């Protein structure tokens, strides 16, 4: 499989995980073949944030899921409740930009 | 491009 877990272990309660995100599309492949579907992906890090940090975290990645739960079909709203709520232990699933 | 910290 092309996707990569990543676990965010974070520190400080205020202090954000890291990163931004943003609504995209991706050519996943299908039966009949490559299709368009919406998805979330990460615009940008903050710099000396804990993302960036790791190193294991990059603009374009594709996050496929939060902390086992598929972001398919939610808003980016609620995409972003679902990881601030797991910002103690937070564990993403996101397929490579690169 | 509008886009949300975490």
């Amino acid at each position: 499989e092309t996707h990569r877990r990543v676990r965010l272990l974070k520190h400080g309660s205020d202090k954000p995980l890291g990163f931004y995100i943003r609504d995209g599309t991706s050519v996943r492949v299908t039966a009949s073949g490559l299709e368009k579907q919406p998805g979330i992906f990460i615009s940008r890090l903050v710099p000396g944030g804990l993302a960036e940090s790791t190193g294991l975290l990059a603009v374009n990645d594709e996050v496929i899921e939060v902390n086992g739960i598929e972001v398919a079909g939610k808003t980016l709203d609620q995409v972003t409740d679902m990881m601030v709520a797991n910002s103690s232990n937070l564990i993403i699933t996101v397929k490579p930009a690169n | 491009v509008k886009e949300s910290l975490v």
